[PDB]
């Protein structure tokens, strides 16, 4: 129980985290300061060696925060006060009333109350474990639940080690859902500038960084626009807001929380012929079946995908790369057809940016519909608005393109990972060749008759 | 195997064209409906067209993953062991041949011990 109460420190930020979302109707000042916390711990998290530094300050800070709302809250139960910051500010207390300066219903009671006390709570966990205690946290860990304990250990250390595929595929298929879902500024332009920044590895740790940055942004507009007032486009304003960002900022939290995990992986790291062994077992063939399989083979799996997505999303400009495909294909050598790629992989990219134009519609400077969309005589009709891309008063065509635009930049990653493939001759030593078979006519081994 | 795989690959070519000519065909038939309805009519007891506005080209794209992971398969160079039973072929007829005819002969050879068995009761 002890161990597990040691254990038992992210849970305090995730009861915070907790509160700050959903928290029924919002006290303006409440969510702000819950938003406001939540993008502070984001930009600890990644100073993390800055947050290490000042975590514990940290901690403190958000309980304070917790505690001046509450006593802000009693405040207000008094209205002389009130009209006296009214008066000193100038800003009118109608707004205050519109947030509600009364000690309102059970519920509404029982919240505030429980999210001071989830605060105080906190705190205590915040005193019970230090910050070093926290440090030591970071490592983690009859006969067979031990060995089952042991097996699970092997398997989260190899998670951790795939964790930069993972992760990069995971940042990539919560950008593609949630411009799918819905497309808006920034929201595609930050993904689109995501996969600018996936070829080169530098730039990628800040990169991810900045998308961490641009996401925070977005949730913080979207609470911001969370409800539209003026009443006089582009603008949600949904009123359930239940998750207009919450699938991209636990997406940036999940990522974050890789990184974090990453580095913890590391500092454990710190501590403590292939080609037969394939030949020997299943484990073995099995291994180097899977990770050979895909670095070598991963021209052949982008062309799975791209045939896949050409298939499904059948357009006009969708299959004009695709004949470009065929072309590569034509040329039957490996080094040349590897050599066209890069200049391939920019066409690619600039086929995103097109494609994504394309969906766009209804620019925000006239609100009336477009002049060159029309009900003239003009030679276009109802085939080309239905192929076409263009939102009115009939429709905004299906958003398959992006999924397949999806599987296009992970085949432009994966034919980076082919760079390093002719490249890293370590890994490639791995991969004359007509000597080493004939001795397996008939291999004894239970891998050899199968294969 | 240099002959084999460059006819073949223009088997692949024809595929992968069928890929791009079938996607033109949907997409046209898709566009406009009222000409070809009119018209293609006829032409659709020649061809049936696609849909209203499982579905799509699945059984010949999985077919396409499959030639693919063959193809790659091709051009490794397992194959000697292939090689072997290849040449192999050439010879085992006339073996066979003789194989077959002997164990005829053998049969009816055996056939003749059995009388002279017959004949060792008459010894």
């Amino acid at each position: 129980v002890t161990g597990i109460y040691v254990k038992y420190w992210i849970y305090v930020c995730a009861g915070m985290f907790i509160v700050v979302s959903f928290a029924g109707r919002l006290v303006v000042y409440k969510i702000v300061y819950m938003f406001l916390f939540l993008l502070c711990l984001t930009l600890f998290q990644v100073y993390y060696t800055l947050w290490r530094k000042l975590l514990r300050v940290f901690w403190w800070l958000v309980v304070a925060y917790t505690m001046l709302v509450l006593i802000a809250v009693y405040t207000f139960q008094f209205q002389d006060f009130p009209t006296y910051w009214r008066n000193l500010t100038g800003f009118t207390d109608e707004q205050l009333g519109d947030l509600g300066l009364e000690q309102f219903s059970v519920s509404e009671l029982f919240s505030s109350i429980l999210i001071p006390g989830f605060f105080l709570l906190a705190c205590i966990l915040q005193l019970h474990y230090f910050h070093r205690p926290f440090m030591q946290l970071t490592d983690l860990e009859l006969d067979l639940a031990a060995s089952f304990s042991a097996v699970l250990t092997r398997i989260q250390v190899f998670v951790r080690r795939l964790l930069e595929l993972h992760v990069f595929k995971l940042v990539a298929l919560y950008t593609v859902w949630v411009a799918l879902k819905e497309v808006s500024v920034m929201n595609l332009l930050l993904v689109v500038l995501w996969a600018f920044a996936l070829p080169y590895p530098r730039f990628r740790p800040m990169a991810s960084c900045l998308s961490t940055v641009w996401t925070c942004i977005i949730i913080v507009c979207k609470m911001l626009y969370q409800l539209k007032i003026v009443n006089p486009f582009g603008v949600r304003k949904g009123y359930p807001n239940l998750g207009y960002i919450q699938n991209h900022l636990q997406i940036l939290l999940l990522l974050v929380f890789e990184a974090v995990v990453y580095r913890r992986q590391e500092h454990y790291r710190r501590q403590h012929g292939t080609r037969q062994r394939l030949d020997q077992d299943l484990l073995s063939c099995l291994k180097y079946f899977i990770n050979f399989f895909f670095y070598k083979f991963g021209l052949e799996i982008c062309f799975l995908m791209a045939v896949n997505v050409i298939g499904q999303r059948m357009n006009f400009m969708v299959i004009l790369h695709g004949c470009w495909l065929v072309a590569i294909l034509t040329r039957r050598r490996r080094e040349a057809i590897a050599r066209l790629w890069p200049n391939y992989c920019l066409f690619l990219t600039l086929f995103l940016l097109y494609q994504y134009l394309l969906c766009l519609g209804m620019p925000p400077a006239l609100c009336i519909d477009y002049p060159w969309r029309w009900s003239k005589a003009i030679p276009m009709n109802s085939a080309l608005i239905k192929w076409l891309y263009l939102p009115d008063f009939f429709r905004a065509p299906n958003s398959t393109n992006l999924i397949s635009d999806f599987l296009l930049l992970l085949c432009a990653s994966q034919q980076w990972q082919v760079f390093s493939a002719e490249r890293t001759e370590e890994w490639q030593r791995m991969a004359g060749e007509p000597n080493p078979i004939p001795n397996f006519i008939h291999c004894r081994s239970y891998l050899d008759m199968l294969k | 195997t240099r002959a084999q795989l460059v006819l073949w690959d223009c088997l692949i070519l024809y595929n992968v064209t069928v890929i791009i000519s079938k996607n033109m065909l949907s997409l046209l038939s898709c566009v406009f409906v009222e000409q070809m309805q009119s018209n293609f009519c006829w032409v659709i007891q020649l061809f049936s067209l696609v849909c209203t506005v499982e579905a799509g080209i699945i059984w010949d794209s999985i077919c396409f993953f499959f030639l693919l992971l063959q193809r790659r398969i091709f051009l490794s160079h397992y194959f000697l062991h292939v090689s072997a039973d290849l040449k192999a072929t050439a010879l085992q007829a006339s073996r066979g041949f003789a194989l077959y005819n002997a164990a005829n002969l053998k049969s009816i050879n055996f056939h003749r011990q059995i009388e002279e068995k017959s004949l060792a009761q008459l010894k």
